[PDB]
């Protein structure tokens, strides 16, 4: 299928964005995420509406749409 | 900033 393009908010308010497919787990994006921050993945928790999103959570089981927002917490 | 917009994307081996 096609990319969806989320955008991953910092504590700070910087914005990273990421198009992943409805199929991607999402750790995938943990991780590009926390080596662009330069911090450990595991020093992060990664929240869709507020909810913790597992490493193995797809766009599909959280239900995602294009622009959707991540929020990122210390963990 | 600038817009920033990432993309999520054994027999040859020698080791």
């Amino acid at each position: 299928g096609e990319y969806i393009k989320l955008k991953v908010i910092g504590q700070d308010s910087s914005e990273i964005h990421f198009k992943v497919k409805m199929t991607t787990h999402l750790k995938k994006l943990k991780e590009s995420y926390a080596q662009r921050q330069g911090v450990p993945m595991n020093s992060l928790r990664f929240l869709f509406e507020g909810q913790r999103i597992a490493d193995n959570h797809t766009p599909k089981e959280l239900g995602m749409e294009e622009e959707d927002v991540i929020e990122v917490y210390q963990e | 900033a600038e817009e920033r917009v990432v993309v999520i994307s054994n027999s040859s081996s020698r080791y």
